């Protein structure tokens, strides 16, 4: 609810022989799953912090993995140009899609659970099928390396954010990018949207006007190594806020499960949770002795996790 | 044939065996009759699974008329065809992935190699320079006690000048000492795409082998063999043809164990105990 | 020309005999702080 990680630790999860790139939390089961640059995907259990397995199909660094709204299917991507499917009761690979060439950045599976979207150096954005494995569909605009790339909560809209300064909104129907963004000062690396909890918590941190059928519209949100974040919206693409204070370069932005406080990590080593409503918790936590890469935030449970370069994964209470 | 082809498909289920670019053959050797006109890469692995199992039977019948002596095959052969076939795969596959992993390692530390030796080349030009300029001015300011302390320095210059020139050619004797380990490792990555195609196929013929071949000699063998292979070459089924089977089963650290076991130094003998081992 | 090259290997042999002398009084303190043992 108003859950904050407190500067204890409970864990240090010390296992991946190689700097940790993104930490996901299970849908459903108490289970943490890390993806490192030593090719191995390592799954914990965050409530007793025991080393439970290793995923080590991959054959290069693996980039970012995610799990689908059952939590029955992993996806993973590696700088290997290919993307693998887990099946997470077997904990085996079942199939291994390849093209989209050159190193893969980002994965992401729609709450519908029928299709994959993952982003590259290649400049494009492809869209794949979870059964059969064929990129239908490919997406294009993006002049350069595309870094994240993220779903809504119900498969239409999609977000790609990229080196070029852009972070450009996409929809699946007729696959034209409705809201193009380049205002950063620098390179963008990370975003992430706005769960149902805050549409109306923005109402009154920025004042925004409602529209004709009254919903506030999908709201954006992109952190950019210019040591900013930043919080837009999908359906006009004006800045309502902008966030200064992070020391080095931002790796990762998401929301509270509340929806009432901001929580990202950057290169500072430090993990900084902020207030956007009335600009009050200001809270920075020393988190890793090393760059920090990437966090994520339990629905339910008070737990945050960590994943940095010091072969570390960490756990936060939440209080 | 509905059974084992069911079989297949199910047992078989929780491997890749999908091929987006799979090529139809105009002629499918159309094995289970309620097979999809339009069968996909799994498919075809499993209707081959069937045939293979049928051509053991025809073997059998042959064998029979011409008045050998055969044995019964039984549904327990397929199935330790087919587990062969799932065990085969996952253990080549894992074998391949860890090996380009570790070749790509490599790669990268040859790289990073060859980028710290062009560092080493501008800091050898800078303490040149700075030698260069440093007895300058010794000789122009001996020419006229703190001089002997410069020339002294220059003289420390130089000696670790010396000592950075023996850093370059031992660096560099190293770097052109993996130049035919950095090529082969190259072409060998450049292949390990072509290779994950050929798993399928040859993980088939070699489970067959293993669970079909063993009683026959080595005629019998050799013809269902290419019974197979010919089959797969007709489903259009990517296989390697130029590797042994002896050779991809086995390790040859486990051929010389096995040799020294006073096993003989034979092609059946080492396919025999390939079968004693998995 | 040569005479700045005598004078530097002068310089030289004096760098080395205060490099032989901190070693003997270094190895010095060494063993007077061994005579327990």
């Amino acid at each position: 609810k108003e859950w904050i990680p407190r500067p204890p630790e409970k864990y240090a999860l010390s296992g991946h022989r190689s700097p940790v790139t993104r930490v996901i939390f299970h849908p459903v089961f108490s289970v943490m799953v890390s993806a490192s640059e030593d090719a191995t995907i390592k799954v914990w259990d965050y409530e007793t912090g025991d080393f439970e397995r290793t995923l080590k199909g991959h054959t290069d660094s693996v980039q970012d993995i995610s799990f689908d709204h059952s939590g029955k299917l992993l996806a993973s991507c590696s700088a290997d140009m290919t993307i693998k499917l887990w099946d997470f009761q077997g904990f085996e690979c079942i199939r291994t899609m390849h093209g989209h060439d050159h190193n893969v950045s980002s994965v992401a599976i729609m709450p519908n659970g029928d299709h994959i979207v993952s982003a590259s150096r290649d400049k494009t954005i492809k869209m794949w099928e979870v059964q059969t494995g064929y990129c239908v569909k490919t997406f294009t605009g993006h002049r350069e390396w595309v870094r994240m790339v993220r779903p809504n909560q119900d498969g239409t809209l999609i977000a790609s954010c990229s080196n070029d300064q852009t972070v450009r909104v996409w929809v699946v129907a007729t696959k034209e990018c409705k809201a193009e963004l380049r205002e950063h000062e620098h390179v963008v690396e990370c975003i992430s949207w706005a769960p149902e909890s805050s549409y109306s918590s923005i109402s009154e941190a920025t004042g925004s006007e409602t529209k004709k059928s009254g919903k506030p519209g999908p709201f954006l949100l992109s952190g950019s190594r210019d040591k900013t974040i930043k919080m837009w919206d999908v359906s006009t693409g004006m800045c309502l806020m902008t966030l200064v204070g992070h020391d080095n370069w931002v790796r990762g932005v998401l929301f509270h499960s509340g929806g009432k406080f901001i929580l990202s990590c950057a290169d500072d080593k430090t993990l900084r949770v902020w207030d956007y409503k009335n600009k009050r918790c200001m809270k920075t936590l020393n988190a890793h002795e090393h760059f920090v890469t990437s966090l994520d935030f339990h629905k339910t449970a008070p737990y945050v996790v960590t994943g940095s370069v010091d072969q570390t994964v960490k756990v936060w209470e939440c209080r | 044939t509905e059974a084992l082809y069911q079989v297949g498909k199910e047992f078989t289920s929780k491997m890749d065996l999908e091929k987006p670019n799979y090529i139809v053959p105009d002629y499918m050797p159309v094995v289970y009759d309620k097979l999809p006109q339009p069968p996909s890469h799994r498919e075809a692995i499993v209707n081959s699974c069937v045939f293979v199992h049928q051509t053991l039977h025809q073997a059998n019948a042959r064998l029979a008329k011409r008045g050998g002596r055969t044995m019964a095959i039984t549904p327990r052969h397929y199935l330790d065809f087919i587990n062969h076939y799932a065990n085969l795969f996952h253990e080549k596959r894992s074998e391949l992935e860890e090996q380009q992993m570790h070749l790509n390692v490599g790669l990268r530390k040859i790289k990073e190699t060859v980028d710290q030796v062009e560092e080493l080349r501008r800091d050898l030009r800078i303490k040149s320079q700075e030698l260069e300029v440093k007895n300058a001015a010794a000789n122009d300011k001996l020419k006229k006690e703190e001089y002997a302390v410069l020339i002294s320095e220059a003289q420390a210059i130089k000696a670790d000048l010396a000592a950075v020139e023996a850093k370059v050619n031992r660096s560099t004797a190293l770097l052109k000492s993996l130049s035919a380990e950095r090529e082969r490792w190259e072409k060998t990555s450049e292949t390990f795409k072509n290779q994950m195609s050929t798993i399928a196929g040859d993980c088939l013929l070699s489970a067959a082998f293993i669970a079909y071949a063993g009683y026959f000699d080595q005629q019998m063998r050799q013809n269902l063999f290419t019974t197979w292979s010919h089959h797969l070459q007709q489903a259009n089924i990517q296989f390697r043809t130029d590797i042994a089977r002896t050779e991809y089963l086995s390790n040859a650290d486990e051929r010389l164990r096995w040799q020294a076991s006073s096993l003989p130094a034979d092609d059946l003998c080492t396919e025999n105990a390939i079968m004693l081992k998995r």
